[PDB]
């Protein structure tokens, strides 16, 4: 079957390099066009790069011309990309993806289109520290009550929140995070529950950041406005 | 180089209903030697990789439901779903490959599930005082399933509409009862928000015949 | 289905030789017949094999520069031949065959295999020399039957009345091209003083029966 | 011992050790012989056997003038490429089928005979053509394509391609890649009154 | 080339147990494998080919398994006719045909250590102009063993040939000998030869010596 497996993703320094890899299975590597296309955070899906079957045609976007370089083994079946002086716009999830012909710019009657893409490598340009989040409540409101969890200041991605340690899942929206001026993201995590059981269930979010080796377990309480 | 665009950006159609995505190209995208037009379509869900659905304008890769069709040539193409199910809620992609300037995509076009207006609900969620110890002020807005996804959400300080210091973060579009959850976060020192007593957000949508407001008084709670 | 081979040959070293394998009720022109090398006393080896029809061989990699290996549909006949020959290439030679069918191959029938013998020698009747028993409950004396050619000898003890724990050892071709073999039989060593062992050595391609008295050796 | 009451010899088209690439396929002409297509129809081991232009039912109930077996390996997507009005490197650039085409189309996986651990790269598959062959067309041609107006005068590099190329069949991959052994039949009906065929 | 190899060297058995033999391939060979059977003087049998399919006319108690690079023969209810030696080929179609080195099935029998002579070259050989040294290792169990011959405590090797007889057909057990071949001009140097037979019935390496005109 057509497999592509992706690494070398991650968070690296402004001006720093990193290499891009994938391997492919279940077809004549050797013998087809491997293009790597990224995504930016929340945008559409851009064009990078493209290497031919004899590692012959190369051919790069605009705004990483010079700065990438692509290449290929066809003995060990990889394709690599050699991202060099990465800048903010490169922070992207980026594929690799298969041609159905063997990439050749000039022959025109035999262009391709993108068979088979990889799950894609998650990199992030950023002069930010690995850091833990910290978890703030939501408190409810002194029908329905509405109560959560802040996940402020971590870096880099992603969090995985839970409730009651996954006894609770009806009305849950984790949202997904915010870049924060700062370089370190923001998110939250909401759930929406009847009125009468804010004294009588305990309600606990449950977040995990594997970077920083983090998992915390926040009691979200009602204000007690009287004493 | 060639300039793909597709129209609409975003598009609603209830299950079982037709769906029609176009996509018009700056330069023509058609070898007129074998007669086939250089134009794809794609399907991308949430958190995957794209996947191919068509290519040649008009051929179906081996395993797409045979719901999908592209039609066009030349400059308009179109991409056609006919019983729309609910797992195709996703991104379409056209892109050329007539080989002139490397390959472009186009913007891509959001398809959702229409449905009848639904208002949202709204609460508003003050700093915690664990947060206030650390000197921040983080105020959160939230607007629960609601539909359609077009909202306007307007902080107020004292009464004064506040632009500049607020990030939101909108779910996808829910499973089971196709809705919108959205999340808006008020950020202030906690110096300045010491220094203001009336803080709320104003939410505008269809569902609502008015806009709403919820509030909380600085210190009151 | 059914091949059938050559018959056993003996020839010098290098002298050309040439063995013939003929087959029948095949699935089609286009099977795999398949030549196989079996030593006195090795494990199986491949050697090459063909598509009569095309004639394309596959020689094994340890093999390659040694043996050719022809064919002529006409008699649905495959061959193997040595241009020249030395004495390692005594061994068996077993022919294979592998039709096809759709989906995978189905090997069938198998050659009787052919002995081939490389010797410079002719033939000679075999020496009998006693394997006289220790003088430290049961001792051991036997005969050795070295230096005789071709196969077989066969060694009896006193004209057949001693069958009990006698092992006649299968026999091994020295360097010489000549085959060396020994037999040998435990007995009580209280009998060693009262009991004849004599060894029976029949060989019948040289017209040679020799009978050798075995006897304790006088020190 | 031949006789012209003995069948027609299927076997050596379907049950042969090896098949040539798809660029040069190989043609045998089946003639002078009774043929009995019940046995083709019946193996459950055809996982493709489309006719065109005549029922497979009523085969043995025709009168051909001629008989044609063409035979090739391909991969498993390209099988649908072996029918008349199709496109794709296959069916311009290696073997095309008439729109008229007046035959059968058999095709059975092969991956226990043409795919080998490490890539068996025996078969090959013109990738590389100016202008689309016509029906019944075979291109042997090893010229380097040239790509450019640069001439290659016969090297391989940018704008100058191999125009062939392998399969490199390995055991391990989607049956979409692995080898597919095809037979493909074309008949010549006999001009004749329906009173007699 | 794809390297096959075979476990155990050899292995006994009683009539009704079960026989459980592999088979190694050095690279994948997906399922294009062959059991074979050759009992001594007979040419090959097959029995099982495509890794698990049975050959037409062979007892159901035989079957094969595995795939890629692993196999397995098994004999459910061994027989008194199964007693052979047992090999693997594989037959990918593009490909040097590959052969294992085998596995002879046996009796099973409780373990004999060999009783150990050696024998001097006779006065009527070393006349003639060469010396002959046999070293017998008389019934014994299991198959393997290793003889180690000592000239002088001069470890010999290159020099010996070694012959076994088949296993008895009354008590199961082996019987092996190796003639040290010398010269008379090379034999009348040395003064000390034995042979040192290791065994799974002996505890410690056994060593049988004479000495030249003793
Ligand atoms: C290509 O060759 C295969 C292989 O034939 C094999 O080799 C021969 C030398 C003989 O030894 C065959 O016994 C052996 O299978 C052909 O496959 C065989 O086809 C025949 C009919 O053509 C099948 O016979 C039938 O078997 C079924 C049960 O499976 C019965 O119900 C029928 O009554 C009839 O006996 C036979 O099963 C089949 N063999 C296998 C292993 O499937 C194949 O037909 C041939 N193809 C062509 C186009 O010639």
């Amino acid at each position: 079957e057509v497999q592509l497996v992706e690494s070398g993703g991650g968070v690296v320094q402004p001006g720093r390099s990193l290499r891009l890899s994938c391997a492919a299975s279940g077809f004549t590597f050797s013998n087809y066009g491997m293009h790597r296309v990224r995504q930016a955070p929340g945008k559409g899906l851009e064009w990078v790069a493209l290497i031919s079957y004899e590692e012959s045609n190369r051919y790069y976007g605009d705004s990483v011309r010079g700065r990438f370089t692509i290449s290929r083994d066809n003995s060990k079946n990889t394709l690599y990309l050699q991202m060099n002086s990465l800048r903010p716009e490169d922070t992207a999830v980026y594929y690799c993806a298969k041609d159905q012909g063997p990439a050749t710019v000039m022959v025109t009657a035999i262009r391709g289109a993108m068979d088979v893409w990889g799950q894609g490598t998650t990199v992030t340009v950023s002069s930010a520290s690995t850091k833990g989040p910290s978890v703030f409540p939501l408190a409810p409101s002194s029908g329905t009550a509405a109560l959560g969890c802040l996940v402020k200041d971590y870096f880099p991605e992603p969090v995985t929140v839970s409730w009651n340690s996954g006894a609770l899942t009806s009305g849950v929206h984790t949202f997904p995070a915010v870049l924060q001026s700062s370089g370190l993201y923001s998110l939250s995590s909401v759930v929406t529950v009847p009125s009468s059981s804010l004294g009588t269930q305990t309600y606990i979010c449950n977040v995990n950041h594997k970077p920083s080796n983090t998992k915390v377990d926040k009691k979200v309480e009602p204000k007690s406005c009287d004493k | 180089d060639i300039q793909l665009t597709q129209s609409p950006d975003s598009l609603a159609v209830s299950l079982g209903e037709r769906a029609t995505i176009n996509c018009k190209s700056s330069q023509s995208v058609l070898y007129s030697s074998n007669n086939k037009n250089y134009l794809a379509w794609y399907q991308q869900k949430p958190g995957q990789p794209p996947k191919l659905l068509i290519y040649w304008a008009s051929t179906r890769e081996s395993g797409v439901p045979d719901r999908f069709s592209g039609s066009g040539s030349g400059t308009d193409f179109t991409l056609t779903i006919s019983s729309l199910q609910a797992e195709d809620v996703a991104v379409y992609y056209c892109q050329q490959y007539f080989g002139s300037p490397s390959i472009t995509f186009g913007q891509g076009t959001r398809l959702e599930i229409k449905r009848t207006v639904a208002a949202p609900s709204v609460f508003i969620f003050p700093p915690s005082d664990e947060q206030l110890k650390s000197g921040t002020a983080s105020v959160v807005c939230l607007l629960n399933n609601f539909y359609p996804r077009e909202a306007k959400v307007q902080w107020k300080v004292d009464n004064a509409l506040q632009s500049g210091n607020s990030q939101e973060s909108v779910t996808e579009q829910d499973s089971k009862d196709s809705t919108y959850s959205l999340s808006s976060t008020l950020t202030l020192s906690k110096a300045d928000y010491e220094k203001h007593k009336v803080y709320a957000c104003e939410v505008t949508h269809q569902g609502l015949s008015s806009p709403v407001t919820k509030s909380f008084n600085r210190g009151e709670c | 289905v059914q091949l059938v081979q050559s018959g056993a040959e003996v020839k010098k070293p290098g002298e050309s030789l040439r063995i013939s394998c003929k087959g029948s009720g095949h699935n089609s022109p286009s099977y795999w017949i398949s030549w196989v090398r079996q030593m006195p006393g090795k494990g199986l080896e491949w050697m090459g094999r063909i598509d009569p029809s095309d004639s394309y061989t596959n020689y094994s990699p340890s093999f390659q520069g040694h043996v050719t290996i022809s064919a002529d549909k006409s008699i649905s006949t495959a061959y193997l031949q040595w241009s020249s020959l030395q004495a390692s290439d005594t061994a068996i030679y077993y022919c294979a065959r592998h039709v096809v069918a759709l989906t995978h191959l189905y090997p069938d029938y198998w050659g009787q295999g052919t002995l081939v013998t490389v010797s410079s020698a002719s033939t000679k009747g075999p020496s009998v020399f006693p394997l006289a028993p220790s003088s430290k409950g049961t001792a051991a004396l036997g005969c050795l039957v070295k230096d005789y050619f071709p196969e077989p000898v066969t060694v009896s003890w006193n004209s057949g009345a001693l069958t009990s724990g006698v092992h006649t050892f299968p026999a091994v071709l020295q360097s010489s091209g000549l085959y060396s073999l020994s037999s040998v039989v435990t007995v009580p060593s209280s009998s060693l003083g009262t009991q004849t062992y004599i060894c029976n050595v029949n060989h019948k391609p040289s017209n040679t029966k020799v009978d050798k008295k075995v006897e304790p050796k006088s020190c | 011992h031949h006789h012209h009451t003995n069948l027609c010899p299927f076997g050596e088209v379907f049950n042969a050790t090896r098949f040539a690439s798809v660029y040069a396929w190989n043609r045998k002409r089946i003639s002078n012989c009774v043929a009995d297509y019940s046995v083709l129809y019946n193996s459950a081991s055809f996982s493709t056997f489309k006719c065109y232009g005549v029922s497979p039912t009523k085969l043995n109930d025709l009168c051909f003038t001629n008989v044609y077996a063409d035979s090739f390996v391909i991969r498993g997507d390209e099988v649908r490429q072996i029918a008349p009005g199709q496109t794709g490197n296959i069916a311009d650039y290696n073997y095309k089928l008439p729109d008229d085409f007046t035959g059968c189309v058999i095709a059975w996986n092969s991956n226990n005979l043409d795919s080998k651990v490490g890539g068996n790269y025996n078969y090959l598959y013109r990738l590389f053509r100016k202008s689309n062959l016509k029906p019944f067309e075979r291109d042997i041609s090893t010229e380097i394509y040239q790509a450019g107006s640069t001439p290659c005068n016969g090297v391989k590099g940018f704008n100058c391609y191999f125009p062939l190329q392998s399969y490199g069949f390995q055991p391990t991959y989607g049956v979409g890649y692995q080898p597919y052994r095809v037979v493909v039949l074309s008949f010549e009906l006999l001009h004749a009154p329906a009173t007699v065929c």
